[PDB]
């Protein structure tokens, strides 16, 4: 179960494109894989499912709890300014804190060519 | 009436051992039972679902089966953490079913004998001021549980004129403290000199005795 | 998220009448059963009443049937207990929890916080607090907090400076009726000279806060 498998199963659980958990989805699969954590956490994915929570929610919460993402920095994302940020994420970025971690909900660090940051919050 | 009898009623285990807590129901209760952690004073948190059924939160370590009417909670590799009070709960979602919880299972840390530290303090003069007299003697950092603290008075044996308050197992390495505190009338405690605390603990190679002379 | 917030706890008179609320979010109450389950000192869990509200379905305790009433404002959001004719064995913490199922069963998957319901005649009263004085190496020191009610009361060292050694034991019920604990604290022989030693008490249902300086 590769990183790219697991974000688009998330994907199938996501209403519309370019939105935060989008990119959350892709920053998560990525971080458990690496940890080899796949597996345990699209179980953990599939039962706050259970629950009756949506992927959203289940997505979210995972992010504040799931133990692979505990004080972990978030990725930076390359992007030529702040304007190619997905249009539906702009209204959710901020300045970058101290010591941003996905857990706090900071899912990425935006890095424009002009060398300033956002940070993505949900 | 359905009945979960839970067993045992209390037990020690080592960090890192596996434990096995059993909840037995009077009659069939399908796979419809839920298992519970609760630390003392505090929400309990769910476990286990529908028998066997792992919830959101719940580390891996934990884990229900059923065989018939027995329903056994495994901690696979016991952690310092894992100290609780454990229930089973047996329930139907049909309109009018009765829950039933189970008495728990109280889940001590066991470790290697720590003997206490011992002190003793003498009543304030501002608490002797205000008319009474406490005299309190402290066991630090101890293991196990168990402890026998008498109050000599002259020399004389107390009874029935004090209580103990213990402390939460440390969370890192499972240890207790615990308080004695005697209580005199001003006028019973002004009477005599040798206030006196004498500890018997496993840890001891011998009773340890805190002493001080009124004055 | 999902979470479930009690609030009606406190001190009453034998006899008395008190009502708890359980106020959810993040979900409808409607659909799912609220539970009310306390837990009495030295006592285990004990189921007390439910609520399915859409349908007002209600199940009660024999032990509380006649004098506890279980109710729910959909508008609201929150279930309520409403208990009448309070006796002692009715001291407890007060749980609520949501009943939920994924194929039939009947689990309590989010619970409130607890609040303590006191039934007793006994008057509020604040906490005396007296020094612990200091007697190789290692002092031990403390506050004796003495005489109060009803629970709880909280213990700081140096306004939260001091935790290291810091022992703060379970409240003990004195014969009297009246609530006692210590705070010690174990701390370097050398400090005693220098350091300040001041345990920060709380008895909030008093509103008694006293700081005292522990001296050799
Ligand atoms: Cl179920």
């Amino acid at each position: 179960l590769s990183a790219k498998d697991l974000a688009l199963l998330l994907f199938t659980h996501l209403p519309g494109n370019n939105t935060p958990f989008h990119i959350l989805a892709q920053v998560l699969s990525k971080i458990a894989y690496k940890s080899g954590k796949s597996g345990a956490f699209l179980d953990a994915f599939h039962q706050i499912l259970s629950e009756g929570e949506n992927a959203q929610a289940a997505l979210t919460r995972l992010s504040r709890t799931f133990d692979a993402f505990m004080g972990v920095v978030p990725p930076v994302i390359r992007v030529k300014n702040f304007q190619t940020v997905p249009r539906p994420c702009q209204k959710s970025l901020r300045a970058v804190p101290p010591n941003p971690t996905i857990d706090k909900g900071w899912v990425c660090v935006y890095s424009s060519e002009q060398g300033e940051t956002r940070a993505l919050k949900i | 009436d359905i009945q979960m009898t839970q067993s045992p009623s209390s037990l020690s285990a080592s960090v890192g051992d596996r434990v096995t807590i059993t909840c037995r129901a009077s009659q069939s209760v399908s796979s419809a039972v839920a298992w519970y952690q609760q630390k003392p004073g505090k929400a309990p948190k769910l476990l286990i679902y529908s028998a066997s059924s792992l919830y959101s939160g719940v580390p891996s370590r934990f884990s229900g089966s059923r065989s018939g009417t027995d329903f056994t909670l495994t901690i696979s590799s016991l952690q310092p953490e894992d100290f609780a009070t454990y229930y089973c709960q047996q329930g139907y979602y049909y309109a009018y079913s009765l829950i039933t919880f189970g008495q728990g299972t109280k889940v001590e840390i066991k470790r290697t004998v720590a003997a206490p530290s011992v002190f003793i303090f003498p009543p304030s003069d501002s608490q002797l001021k205000s008319g009474t007299a406490s005299v309190v003697c402290l066991l630090n950092n101890f293991y196990p549980r168990e402890a026998k603290v008498q109050w000599k008075v002259d020399n004389a044996l107390q009874s029935g004129n004090s209580q103990e308050s213990v402390t939460e197992q440390d969370s890192k390495d499972s240890t207790y403290s615990l308080s004695s505190t005697l209580t005199l009338s001003k006028a019973d405690y002004e009477k005599h000199k040798v206030y006196a605390c004498e500890v018997t603990h496993q840890g001891l190679s011998s009773p340890v005795t805190k002493s001080f002379n009124r004055g | 998220e999902v979470q479930l917030v009690e609030s009606g706890g406190g001190l009453v008179q034998p006899g008395g009448s008190l009502r708890l609320s359980c106020a959810a979010s993040g979900f409808n109450i409607s659909y799912y059963y609220i539970h009310w389950v306390r837990q009495a000192p030295g006592k285990g869990l004990e189921w007390v009443a439910s609520i399915y509200p859409y349908y007002g379905y209600t199940s009660y305790a024999d032990s509380v049937k006649g004098r506890f009433t279980i109710s729910a404002d959909t508008s609201k959001n929150t279930a309520y207990l409403q208990m009448n004719s309070l006796r002692a064995e009715d001291t407890a913490v007060y749980y609520c929890a949501r009943g939920s199922s994924w194929y039939g069963a009947h689990a309590f998957d989010y619970w409130g916080q607890g609040t303590l319901v006191t039934v007793s005649s006994a008057s509020t009263k604040g906490p005396s607090v007296f020094p612990l004085a200091p007697s190789g190496g290692t002092a031990a020191l403390g506050c004796l907090v003495k005489d109060y009610f009803p629970e709880p009361v909280t213990v700081s060292w140096n306004s939260g400076a001091l935790t290291s050694g810091v022992h703060t034991f379970p409240a003990v019920l004195q014969s009297s009726g009246l609530y006692s604990l210590s705070s010690v604290v174990t701390v370097p022989s050398s400090s005693l000279g220098t350091q300040t030693y001041i345990c920060n008490v709380n008895h909030k249902p008093s509103n008694t806060k006293v700081d005292k300086k522990v001296e050799p």
